[PDB]
């Protein structure tokens, strides 16, 4: 049921309720800071407002109606491809800082 | 002592027009170019400085290496990756200890076939493309060169080695990934080698550069004459006055080398008066003031351009250069003697094999030849066409330029700097 | 020019194992380092005792 | 200087001038950009001294007396030097100024010389002018007329 | 083809041979068809007095401009009409007079350096035209900040000594300095013992002696046992100097310790600890990535426009240290990273910096050695500073034995908590206070 | 690479002697590096 | 003065219509002034 439940445990979550993507929700760390940098305008643009949608929600301590949920099966990682490149890069610099 | 090796040059054209030439002289270090018809002429004018950024992103990511490791590799063991453009080509040479050309080779292949163009590298290396035309624009022969290409052809050879300013910061990634797929295609390139074996660095382009498609094509360069006049205000005024020559390669071309020789190519001796140089005698004949003039000569595929460059006090500019152009006048007349023509084929010829004698000036020939004329051609034939040339052929040279369209630019306080209609 | 240029005589401020120009400075360099570093280690010593 | 040359018609009209011009006439209205912190207080004095004098000026008024405009001139006005340091005859050359910058749109201007001011002949340039067409008389007009 | 060990044997040894009144005739041959031939004398600055200091750089504005056989501008057109190159530089220690011409005129280059440097005119209205040559030269440079904060470094490190003079000499020695001075100058400095005619290029060593013998035997092998000049060792000093300008926009500063000399081996290590700090300008393509932590860090926090690490040697002593041009607000940060540099090399070098530097070495000797003039110009100065030609092979073997062990060692003697000279120009209030500077070589 | 450009860049002339040679008389060529200084001839 | 100018400067077209009109037809003009936004004529 793990399939099962990840869509149980996506809606539980509930960052969808506030219009949030699962990508939109990580936590900045360098690599991701490099990675949001290295967006196309498009995809950060719209990062943005789905961020400044969800805190304005946050404040008023209220949700979207669920018909504008993020959907489960429609949310996909946008992110990925260029975090993925950023470790990749980083990691290839601690490899050759050893000797 | 004795010698080992002197081996022979190795040359082969491949089925996709691709050449490779090599030689090994056996040398600890070895050398390895890409030579690619892609220089500035290749610019139109909507993508103008593409290929100045081009120069300038030779570091950045590709396929098989990051931007990185292409850094860390070639210093690890201690290479060098450096890019030479011409209006006509790009030179992409890397040199490094004979033992280490495969990391090297390697490096060079990425870059020039795999390069990825990242739109966030691509704009964070915008900006030194202001910083290397500010260098590179401190010496006022640029300035004056650069301007007197873009007065003296409509199209082409018209386009500048520098980016132009509105351009800085607006060459995408787009222009940067079309200029390779459209210029550095196999019958638009030429492997040359030093230092390396010819099977070795035949069986490289064979695996690695069977680029297909792009355009050989080319619109020729419109020679169209006119003039340029920066005015700036320094106390020294530079200033070049040419006329359309030859193209590289044909034998007219070895008369206007000839010619130039014999008016005055370049200093030979520190702090020397310059006996022999006739366009330098007849200045200084007439001006007092320090000054400097020199016969100038660039051949092109297509075209050339010939005439002389002067350097004098603002007030003197006038003097020094119509002093300047009545001594091509009387060469045009007639006016040389056979001596002097064995003293500017001398010039000429020990110019020429000096050029050759360094790793460098070796490879940028070979290179050269291999593209213009997908050929080699030694020098004790060089040396001999050079001598094939007759005082006629000089006199002619000189007449074309007397009375051919001109085409100047000058810089500085231009207050005293004659108009082409006034010489 | 520049080169008119020419660094002041200090020979009334030199340690006298500096004073001569046609001999080395690093044949006596231990030498006054040690002098110098001596008075700031016994300074430590009676500062920590 | 800037701000004048947002409009791409300031460009086009002093390259025009330089263009077709060996001197006088040719200079721009402008400083240029090399000249920019390096123009004296000695050049501004000898640059009114040698200009601003009674041969080279006319005094105008509206809404004044002439007697006392009159009057003001002939006590304050009153500059030698004058006739100053007078200028050349302009030489017209003729030739191009080329200005790539990929705007979308370009802006160019053909000229030959024509007749001096005052004389008759201009009369006849400024009458062609409006037979070609001289500007716009009609908002959003298809200039039917030029 | 072969593999990098096996080309450092491809190297056609050098042969030296020496004439009766002892000049040494030393070459290279190779396939070339064009060659390089020249004269290397152990005269300089370094050997001249306050009273003659610029000599040397007078002699080398007369050395082309005449000679008894072919006086005025003859010497000049016959180089000329050969298609030749006549080429000189003086130094504080060296002096040269080469030229660049087809082997099959060998010959008569050959004859001309000869007649150059045993029957220069020294027209008493050329030495007069001369003089405001120099005089401008001396202007010129001074609008070279590189070229004054060099001299000003030789100036304070070695104040005192010989080596403190420049080579083109005060102004007012140019403005006095008589024919007999030059003379003088010359008649001491210009002996067959003290120079070195070598050639490399397309020629065979039995040919360039012949000529040798032919051209040079009649030069003096003696002044006398009066005259004999001797270097004394110049002493080096801990000092700065600060020449403030804040018109100037940019800060040129040159720190160094005192080096070794030519003749000691810890050059080579220190060439390699020098080759892993390296050089950097503006328009290296590299920038944050480049391997030695100076260039990066000076790259992605922009702290110059350029530095360059270097090792001047003469003969007991050297400058070695580096060269920055920098913004006023960046002459700390950079002293800063700098110092930390050589003290982590003095500390921690690892074994993989220090085989980069090695490589970096062996690539920069390698490719210098490209085209007959570096070539004939390395026989000529070798054989003065070694007194023999070290081949490529005994470089590599040098090379080859410096681990980070003798890096660290090799540092630590020469910039561990010794006292360094300091010269800066420009606007340096940002410049840090001697003091500072000297802890910070501990 | 390991060697250092001729001259290092940043961001003349007063005599006859060393004006000479400063007049340009071939095509400009430039050059970019990764560990040398960019240099550009004629 | 008092009047402001047109339009205040600082440091689109996209119809014939509002191209109309900006052909240069006369020579340039340049002012300046105490208290009114410079302007260049044609
Ligand atoms: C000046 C244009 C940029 C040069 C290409 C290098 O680009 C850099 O590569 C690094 C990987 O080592 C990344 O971590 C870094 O974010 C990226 O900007
Ligand atoms: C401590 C110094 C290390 C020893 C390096 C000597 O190296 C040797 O020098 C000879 C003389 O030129 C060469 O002929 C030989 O090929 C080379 O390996």
């Amino acid at each position: 049921w793990l399939e099962g439940i990840r869509k149980w445990y996506y809606n539980a979550a509930g960052f969808n309720k506030l219009g949030l993507m699962r990508d939109d929700t990580i936590h900045e760390n360098d690599d991701v800071k490099e990675a949001i940098r290295r967006l196309p305008e498009n995809l950060y643009d719209d990062r943005v407002f789905r961020i400044k949608r969800a805190l304005d929600l946050s404040m008023r301590q209220q949700i979207l109606p669920k018909e504008q949920w993020t959907k489960y099966e429609e949310d996909k990682s946008y992110l990925e491809p260029y975090l993925k490149e950023v470790i990749r890069e980083r990691k290839e610099r601690e490899e050759w800082a050893k000797k | 002592e004795v010698p080992p090796h002197p081996q022979d040059l190795e040359f082969t054209r491949l089925p996709n027009g691709l050449v490779i030439a090599s030689l090994e002289n056996y040398a600890p270090a070895s050398r390895i170019g890409l030579f690619i018809k892609a220089g500035s002429r290749y610019e139109n004018s909507n993508n103008l400085g593409t290929s100045h950024l081009l120069r300038l992103a030779s570091s950045l990511t590709t396929k098989g290496a990051s931007s990185f490791k292409i850094t860390r590799g070639i210093e690890a063991v201690g290479g060098k990756l450096s890019v030479t453009s011409t209006r006509e080509n790009m030179a992409y040479t890397v040199e490094c200890l004979r033992d280490d050309v495969d990391i090297l080779m390697e490096f060079l292949l990425n870059v020039t076939t795999a390069p990825e163009f990242r739109r966030w590298e691509v704009a964070a290396l915008q900006p030194q493309l202001r910083i290397d035309k500010a260098v590179a624009l401190q010496n006022p022969q640029a300035h004056v060169i650069e301007n007197l290409h873009a007065a003296a052809y409509r199209n082409a050879l018209a386009n500048s080695l520098y980016c132009p300013d509105y351009r800085i910061g607006k060459v995408t990634p787009v222009e940067l990934h079309d200029y390779v797929q459209n210029h550095f295609t196999s019958a638009r390139m030429a492997l040359i080698g030093l230092g390396v074996s010819h099977p070795v660095l035949k069986q490289v382009a064979e695996q690695f550069l069977n680029i297909r498609g792009g355009l050989l094509s080319g619109a020729k360069a419109k020679y169209h004459g006119g003039e340029i006049r920066e005015q700036n205000g320094d106390s020294l005024v530079h200033a070049a006055l040419v006329a359309e020559s030859a193209a590289i390669g044909s034998a007219e071309a070895n008369a206007f080398s000839v010619l130039q020789h014999v008016l005055g190519a370049g200093p030979h001796v520190k702090r020397g008066s310059n006996a022999t140089s006739s366009l330098y005698q007849a200045v200084a004949k007439g001006v007092h003031q320090p000054f400097d003039v020199s016969a100038f000569n660039a051949s092109y595929s297509d075209s050339g351009l010939f005439g002389f460059y002067t350097i004098s006090q603002a007030a003197s500019a006038g003097d020094v250069i119509k002093a300047a152009y009545n001594q091509v006048k009387t060469i045009a007349q007639g006016n040389l003697s056979n001596p002097d023509v064995q003293a500017a084929k001398n010039k000429l010829k020990a110019g020429y094999l000096m050029s050759v004698e360094s790793s460098e000036g070796f490879l940028d020939e070979v290179g050269s030849q291999a593209l213009a004329a997908g050929s080699y051609t030694p020098p004790s034939t060089v040396l001999q066409q050079i001598d094939a040339v007759a005082d006629a052929d000089v006199i002619n040279a000189a007449k074309k330029f007397v009375s051919g369209r001109k085409s100047m630019a000058a810089s500085g306080n231009l207050g005293h700097t004659p108009f082409i209609d006034e010489l | 020019s520049h080169t008119d240029i020419k660094v002041p005589d200090f020979s009334d401020y030199r340690r006298p194992e500096v004073l001569d120009s046609t001999k080395s400075s690093k044949e006596s360099s231990e030498a006054r380092k040690g002098f110098s570093y001596l008075v700031t280690a016994t300074t430590t010593v009676g500062v920590a005792y | 200087k800037a701000v004048a040359l947002q409009n791409p018609q300031a460009h086009v009209i002093e390259n025009l001038h330089a263009a077709a011009y060996r001197n006088a006439l040719a200079n721009s209205l402008y400083c240029p950009d090399y000249r920019i912190g390096k123009v004296t207080p000695v050049e501004l004095h000898d640059y009114v001294q040698n200009h601003f004098t009674s041969a080279r000026m006319a005094l105008i008024g509206l809404g004044v007396s002439h007697p006392v405009l009159k009057q003001v001139a002939e006590q304050f006005l009153n500059i030698r030097g004058g006739l100053g340091l007078s200028g050349a005859k302009a030489k017209y050359h003729g030739g191009e100024i080329r200005e790539q910058n990929g705007d979308s749109l370009v802006h160019a201007a053909l000229v030959a010389e024509s007749a001096a001011i005052g004389s008759a002949e201009a009369n006849a340039f400024s009458v062609l002018q409006h037979v070609l067409g001289a500007g716009p008389h009609v908002k959003r007009g298809s200039n039917a007329t030029s | 083809t072969a593999t990098y060990a096996q080309a450092l044997q491809s190297v056609p040894e050098t042969q030296v041979s020496q004439l009766d009144n002892g000049l040494r005739v030393a070459s290279e041959q190779s396939s070339q068809p064009t060659c390089t031939v020249g004269v290397w004398i152990d005269a300089g600055s370094r050997y001249e007095s306050e009273k003659n200091n610029g000599a040397g750089y007078f002699v080398e504005h007369l050395a082309f401009k005449g000679t008894k056989n072919r006086p005025g501008n003859a010497l000049e057109k016959e180089v000329e009409s050969m298609g030749a190159h006549l080429n000189a530089y003086s130094t504080r220690e060296h002096t040269a007079y080469y030229i660049k011409a087809l082997s099959k005129d060998l010959p008569k280059a050959v004859e001309l350096l000869a007649d150059i440097v045993q029957n220069c005119s020294l027209e008493d209205s050329q030495i007069e035209k001369e003089r405001d040559v120099i005089l401008q030269e001396l202007q010129e440079n001074d609008t070279s900040m590189r070229d004054v904060v060099f001299n000003y470094l030789h100036a304070t490190a070695f104040q005192g000594t010989p080596l403190a003079q420049s080579v083109e000499g005060p102004s007012e020695n140019v403005r006095k300095l008589s024919r007999a001075d030059l003379t003088e100058y010359l008649s001491r400095h210009y002996k067959a013992p003290r120079m070195v005619l070598a050639a490399a290029g397309g020629l065979e060593h039995r040919q360039l002696l012949d000529l040798a013998q032919k051209h040079f035997s009649g030069l003096s092998g003696t002044y006398d046992e009066d005259a004999v000049p001797t270097l004394s060792p110049c002493r080096f000093t801990g000092s700065q100097i600060c020449h403030r300008e804040d018109g100037l926009p940019l800060a040129h500063v040159a720190i160094a310790v005192e080096g070794p000399g030519w003749a000691h081996p810890d050059n080579v290590a220190l060439q390699v600890a020098n080759a892993i700090i390296g050089h950097y300008d503006c328009t290296y393509g590299g920038g944050a990535h480049l391997s030695s932590p100076l260039a990066s860090i000076a790259a992605t926090n922009k702290l110059c426009q350029s530095f360059q690490t270097f090792n001047i040697c003469y003969a007991d002593t050297g400058l070695l240290g580096a060269h920055f041009v920098c913004d006023h607000m960046s002459i700390d940060d950079m002293m800063f990273v700098l110092q930390g540099q050589w003290m982590r090399l003095c500390t921690s070098a690892t074994e993989s910096e220090v085989l980069r530097g090695k490589n970096l070495l062996r690539n920069a000797l390698v490719s210098h050695l490209d085209g007959t003039t570096p070539v004939c110009e390395d026989i000529g100065r070798s054989l003065l500073t070694y007194g023999r030609r070290i081949p490529l092979a005994e470089w590599e073997s040098r090379i080859a034995e410096v681990d980070a062990r003798v890096v660290r060692e090799v540092c630590s003697k020469y910039f561990y908590d010794q006292c360094p000279a300091v010269a800066g120009f420009g606007p340096i209030e940002q410049l840090p206070d001697y003091n500072r500077i000297r802890s910070g070589m501990f | 690479a390991a060697v250092p450009a001729t001259s290092e860049s940043p961001v003349s002339v007063l005599c006859r002697e060393s004006l000479r040679g400063q007049a340009a008389g071939r095509p400009l060529v430039a050059s970019v590096s990764l560990n040398v200084p960019a240099s550009v001839r004629y």
